[PDB]
């Protein structure tokens, strides 16, 4: 009882900017312990327009880059809240169809290496990964259209370990989708950009090893392999420290990844 | 709060790796 009081109590309180920081705070912590949160989010009136007001409000300071420790902590807790809202069948539509996502692309155009932007960058990737996780045809065509790709493949390249792991999983959601692996392999430029960023991770994960984003990696290659033109391609760039014992032994213990490598090289054979 | 800014990116970290988890 109590417990829900304090909830409303908050997202009524996200209206209006006096209360809207320590309700947002709240909210972003609570998030997980909450289910039905994002539809309560969704149809309290002007609750979504103050989650975008907080967004929008941080541009000055994406560029140039002069974003704190707090203004990041600040719209972190916003993105979260938006994280659920996109997550949650009964908002993810809605959100969709709200172009939601095309508010972070900002962000995911950021490089600065600070705190602050690892942080922001890092909570909007969430965002796109909690649609992703969704495995919706109407959220990878949104995607696909928007040009996500190219700011996931330059995180992917140059991010942290988990940002890095969380864009190459967009990548890999969209690989997952039959429009999503046509699109990439479609023509020649889509595919060798893909590829190329894939190898390069290949080859930074062998000097600073990570079990997690090699298991994305691996089912990323996989899928590529799926398509004939992308497994002829596939045949001459694959990495050679994916065919031999490179990674073997960071991969004793992950049984998953040791078998999709074992399915790739088969696929890649004939 | 730069030692709060830590947490909060500690815990996204979590939060997330367990998103990727499949």
């Amino acid at each position: 009882m109590l417990e829900r009081e304090k909830i409303y109590q908050w997202i009524n309180e996200l209206s209006s900017p006096e209360t809207r920081e320590n309700a947002l705070l709240e909210l972003s912590k609570k998030r997980e312990s909450v289910p039905d949160l994002a539809p309560m989010l969704w149809h309290s009136f002007g609750t979504i327009a103050a989650l975008l007001q907080e967004i929008v409000n941080i541009y000055p300071s994406i560029n140039p880059p002069t974003l704190t420790a707090h203004q990041s902590n600040r719209v972190c807790n916003a993105l979260a809240l938006l994280q659920c809202v996109a997550s949650h069948p009964e908002t993810r539509s809605a959100f969709l169809a709200a172009h939601i996502p095309l508010f972070l692309y900002p962000f995911l155009h950021t490089v600065s290496k600070t705190r602050p932007f690892e942080y922001l960058r890092l909570t909007s990737l969430g965002v796109i990964g909690a649609l992703v996780k969704t495995d919706e045809q109407e959220v990878i065509n949104f995607l696909l259209t928007t040009e996500i790709i190219p700011l996931c493949l330059r995180i992917m390249e140059s991010g942290s370990e988990l940002s890095k792991t969380v864009a190459t999983f967009i990548l890999q959601k969209i690989l997952l989708d039959d429009t999503g692996l046509a699109y990439i392999c479609q023509t020649y430029e889509r595919f060798s950009h893909v590829a190329m960023i894939l190898g390069k991770m290949v080859l930074q994960l062998s000097k600073e090893p990570s079990a997690r984003l090699l298991k994305h990696v691996v089912r990323c290659y996989l899928r590529l392999s799926d398509n004939p033109r992308a497994r002829e391609a596939l045949r001459q760039c694959l990495p050679d420290q994916l065919k031999d014992t490179t990674f073997a032994q960071v991969l004793k213990d992950d049984t998953t990844t040791k078998r999709w490598l074992a399915q790739l090289v088969k696929n890649l054979q004939e | 709060d730069d030692q709060q800014l830590d947490h909060n990116f500690k815990q996204m970290e979590e939060h997330l790796a367990l998103m990727v988890e499949g």
